[PDB]
RNA sequence: ACCUCGAUGUCGGCUCGUCGCAUCCUGGGGCUGGAGCAGGUCCCAAGGGUUGGGCUGUUCGCCCAUUAAAGCGGCACGCGAGCUGGGUUUAGAACGUCGUGAGACAGUUCGGUCUCUAUCCGCCGCGCGCGUCAGAAGCUUGAGGAAACCUGUCCCUAGUACGAGAGGACCGGGACGGACGAACCUCUGGUAUACCAGUUGUCCCACCAGGGGCACGGCUGGAUAGCCACGUUCGGACAGGAUAACCGCUGAAAGCAUCUAAGCGGGAAACCUCUUCCAAGACCAGGCUUCUCACCCUCUAGGAGGGAUAAGGCCCCCCGCAGACCACGGGAUUGAUAGACCAGACCUGGAAGCCUAGUAAUAGGUGCAGGGAACUGGCACUAACCGGCCGAAAACUUAC
RNA sequence: AAUUCCUUGUCGGGUAAGUUCCGACCUGCACGAAUGGCGUAACGACUUCUCAACUGUCUCAACCAUAGACUCGGCGAAAU
RNA sequence: GUCAGGUAGAGAAUACUAAGGCGUACGAGUGAACUAUGGUUAAGGAACUCGGCAAAAUGCCCCCGUAACUUCGGGAGAAG
């Protein structure tokens, strides 16, 4: 089918607001004497040196 | 598990060789016929000279079924062919000899004449 | 192992078989391999079953491994270094470490290594 | 006035009767239930007995639930569920801390077994409502499992509520009624209930006395 | 092991020979037709044996009066009084469904010894 | 000829319904033109159900076999952004009739493209956010809803009123059913794209042996788990209340008074409880428990604005038979959550190697062998992390 | 006569119900072809039907895989 | 338009492969429904449907053996 009316600004924006990113949950990891923030998912990899922290 | 248009062999000496199930009796929309279930059929093949002619609408009781039938004791009975015996409204066989084995479902359903005439009721 | 519940990992059952075989070969060769996390998860049981065959060092187990690995050098590596190395370890011969996702598709990535702590 | 016991659907198997007839029996761990709370018309407005079932670790149990069990005077248990009773004498029968064993039922007692059915996921109309599928051939274009028509035309002008459409099925409360208890294994705290009971193996179930065939 | 083995062991019975698919065996089935309990002997080839514990069933096939009859029983069925293995069979698979399409002398089965 | 010709898609069938009652069971009245009975005609009271085929474009019908019955209609002659396209009505063609002809034909025939990713409402399911007067937590609790409601034979009553028979009951009491629905997987049976086995062609692993890749999982024989039905089990109920027709009251506003008047009391499937399920967003938000029973800072020291939080919960992580993306279980190991490993179960069916017998194909022993998965136990060996986010009261009026 | 409008009824054959069609009896000045009507082996992706076999077309649907759909990341329209 | 390896094979079909050339340009995941393309299917077996549409089935080589009718060629690979 095809949109019959132009969607109003209010509806367009109400439903567009749902397209949002979720900020990652960052935990502290100590590497090379420095305290970096990495996802708890990558916590182990960062400890083992498998995360490129630049 | 016999339904409409299923072809069964006649386990009887009525001259009819094969029948086509027209209806499974037992209730409206009654779907399947197992051992001991009665069906009105039509004779599709028959001995050229005999009591039963081709195209005769008859009543028969399924005596052997290819689909395995469960039993109260957890056992099952299965046959190599679907066979019915042509009967009359007295629930008695139209013929005099029953060929091949039959199930105890006939005894349960009070097809006692068929059970007695059957060479082996399993 | 337990079969893949969902769509097979290589886009087909044959490709999943080949892909698991290659991943197991690479893991047994280089010790650790980086690959998409689902591939690591599917490989870990596969690789550990192969390592179990290696531990049961025998010609029958050698043949059972060679019907999946097809690499004679890696088969020898298994049966001469990885079976003897894990003789004392009862299971859990591999370790999955979740790493950062790829820049091209954001695919979850994981490094699967052979355990060495003993 | 109506017995009941919380249990777990251990599995299903078959036994044999005195007549050698096979009885398909679900084996349910009608394990010990501890009466944690009594619901009364004076305090609660209804007559019910709260039962707790299943071993849980106190570390797992949270402080609100732990305090409720402390007030009851009993060790916290994994599940808690209420059994409704008609009259007040039914709860006068019960008391907090009471031990409810599978022996409350007897062989041949008809029970209603309530459980959460298996999750069938997002099911189509054919699986979910028994919709007659459309034809596999004879021109049918990509409608072999689709619902068909949904409403009328301009006159309703809409789809009625309760229209049987495709959606998530299963995971709903189901009470299978008048299931005969073939045997009451008092030694193992188990009930062999003839037939099937809703839900997966290991799921929480409530075996109450049959409401109809009391 | 199975979670319901403590329930199944009660119904599991002894007096079950070590029959295998392909063994010719006669099962003595109790039939209570007409209030009278008698024994009917079903002699045939074990073409199948599926299941475990109490729920295990075995299928016996015999040709009778020109009609092949398969009759399945639970292995630990109380309605079976005795299963007697007449001769062992040297079959090459667990299930002998192919014996359904075979008739006459081609339905022979090799015997171990 | 009033909307629609800058388009409102036709008949039939399919699919899915929903509604009406103008009744094909369940209750009655009359006829008893049944004196009677089995039956039946007629007229008053929708919950369910109301089959499958053949010939039909077939809207209609007829036929076959059943059925308790095979209801009639509305919903754009419901339903083509749901399907088909047989009919019908383009363009080809033949025949028949008309026409000089082009052509025409509610004439007979064959052939003849069914588009669209759903914005809104609607509906079916899921979440996120807020509420619900502190911040949580289990247990709920029915206002209101939804689902279901079908009905057969056979037996006893009973060969029992008629009392000539033939034939043959109501009402009750049992057995077994058909269709439908739900759950479930013990059985049976289906499936099985990492299971086992056999096997063809080919190419490989140097070669033999043993295997692998590909050929639909190459094919074939099986096949546990899961999912299933053809399977298993269960359900429609039993009761209560209010209701057409049938009555009761002493008998009147009215006389031997009178079914009944005005008043007041008693007897179906429909209705309301009852059964199952949802359900406090039920804006009118229950009995318990948990922390606290304010930790700190800033403008005001009113009313607020932020941190930390106690309580609990997400997010991450291991996961599931829970799943489109949610929520449920386990876990910051104080752990069996998954995998592995060890066993068992189960499926296959007798592995590899070696030895033996055969000029060999192959067979036998090693050996219930080997291989293997979902199930069941063990087993911290691997991963569940040496972690981050949220998450507490303005009070005032009114008896003791 | 070979001539099928044939509505031809009647009867059958074929189905349990059998369309297409096949037969005899049929149909009277007929009726339509002394050359435009009938036959005709072979042939036909022609139209119609009956059989055997076969089957998920169906009773009546179930399960498996893959491409979508669905989830995440990137790019990113359309009719209206 | 030219060349046309090997093994099966009649073959330039088909399968697998040599040489040679490619993995071709969105990916990763995920057992939803539903759609598409494949696969299997108990018991029936056209009961589906306008219609056996689709699917299923037969399928190759060698021995036999092959009907009505015929234009004497065929039908015919009849059929079995
Ligand atoms: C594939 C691609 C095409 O799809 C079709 O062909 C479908 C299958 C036609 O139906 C086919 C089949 C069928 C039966 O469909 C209705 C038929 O009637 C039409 C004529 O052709 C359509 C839809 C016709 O519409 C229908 O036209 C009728 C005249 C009236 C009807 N409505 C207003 C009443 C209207 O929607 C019509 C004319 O093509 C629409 C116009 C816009 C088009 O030309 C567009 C460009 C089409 O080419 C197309 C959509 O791309």
């Amino acid at each position: 089918a095809v949109p019959k009316r132009r969607m109003s600004r209010a509806n367009t924006r109400s439903r567009r607001a749902q397209w949002k990113a979720e900020a990652p949950g960052l935990v502290t990891v100590s590497v090379a004497g420095q305290q970096r923030k990495v996802p708890r998912r990558l916590l182990k990899a960062a400890r083992l040196g498998l995360v490129d922290l630049d | 598990m016999i339904q409409q248009e299923s072809r069964l062999k006649v386990a009887d000496n009525t001259g009819a060789k094969e029948i086509l199930c027209i209806r499974v009796l037992g209730g409206s929309s009654r779907r399947y016929a197992g051992i001991g279930d009665v069906i009105v059929a039509t004779v599709k093949d028959a001995i050229p000279g005999g009591n039963v002619k081709r195209g005769d609408v008859v009543k028969a009781v399924v005596v052997r079924t290819v689909k395995e039938r469960r039993r109260a004791d957890g056992s099952y009975i299965k046959f190599d062919e679907n066979a019915a015996v042509i009967i009359k409204n007295d629930n008695d066989p139209r013929g005099t000899r029953i060929f091949g084995p039959v199930g105890r479902e006939l005894r349960e359903k009070k097809f006692m004449k068929i059970v007695s005439l059957a060479p082996e009721v399993l | 192992p337990k079969p893949t519940k969902g769509p097979r990992l290589g886009g087909s059952s044959s490709h999943q078989s080949a892909l698991l075989a290659n991943l197991a070969t690479s893991l047994f060769e280089h010790g650790r391999i980086k690959t998409t996390e689902p591939k690591a998860r599917a490989l870990r049981p596969y690789a550990e079953k192969l390592i179990t065959h290696a531990k049961k060092g025998a010609l029958h187990n050698r043949r059972e491994v060679m019907k999946k690995i097809r690499d004679k050098d890696v088969v020898h590596t298994l049966f001469a270094e990885i079976g003897p190395f894990y003789a004392d370890r009862n299971g859990g011969y591999t370790r999955i470490i979740k790493v950062e996702n790829r820049k091209g598709d954001n695919a979850p990535m994981a490094v699967i290594e052979l355990v060495r702590e003993k | 006035a109506r017995k009941g016991i919380l249990g777990t659907k251990l599995g299903m198997t078959q036994v044999f009767d005195e007549n050698n007839k096979v009885v398909p029996v679900t084996v349910v761990k009608a394990g010990p239930n501890v009466v944690t709370r009594i619901r009364t018309t004076e305090r609660d407005g209804y007559s019910a007995v709260q039962l707790a079932y299943g071993e849980i670790s106190p570390r797992k149990v949270i402080k609100p639930v732990a305090g409720q069990f402390a007030a009851a005077g009993v060790n916290p248990r994994r599940h808690v569920a209420e059994l409704r009773l008609d009259d007040e004498a039914a709860v006068a029968e019960y008391e907090v801390g009471q031990e409810l064993t599978a022996e409350i039922f007897s062989d041949g007692a008809y029970v209603d077994v309530t459980g959460t059915s298996k999750g069938k996921g997002f099911a189509g109309t054919m699986k979910r409502h028994g919709f007659r599928g459309q034809g596999a051939a004879h021109g049918a274009q990509a409608v072999h499992r689709r619902p068909g028509s949904i409403g009328g035309c301009a006159t309703p002008g809409r789809v009625f509520k309760g229209t049987r459409m495709s959606g998530r099925m299963g995971n709903d409360r189901v009470t299978t009624q008048n299931l005969k208890v073939h045997k009451v294994d008092a030694e193992n705290g188990v009930l062999l209930i003839k037939g099937a009971i809703p839900g997966r193996n290991g799921g929480l179930v409530v075996v109450r006395s049959a409401i109809k065939r009391g | 092991m199975n979670t319901l083995d403590f329930v199944d062991q009660a119904s599991l019975r002894d007096d079950i020979p070590t029959f295998s698919p392909g063994d010719t065996v006669n099962v003595h089935v109790k039939v209570i037709e007409g209030s009278k309990e008698r024994i009917q002997v079903f002699k045939g080839v074990v073409i199948r044996r599926q299941g475990g514990g109490i729920s295990e069933t075995f299928t016996v096939r015999k040709e009778s009066y020109g009609v092949g009859v398969e009759r399945t029983f639970p292995v630990h069925s109380p309605n079976i009084d005795h299963i007697d293995v007449l001769t062992r069979g040297d079959v090459r698979r667990a299930k002998l469904y192919y014996l359904r399409e075979l008739r006459g002398k081609k339905a022979k089965i090799k015997e171990k010894r």
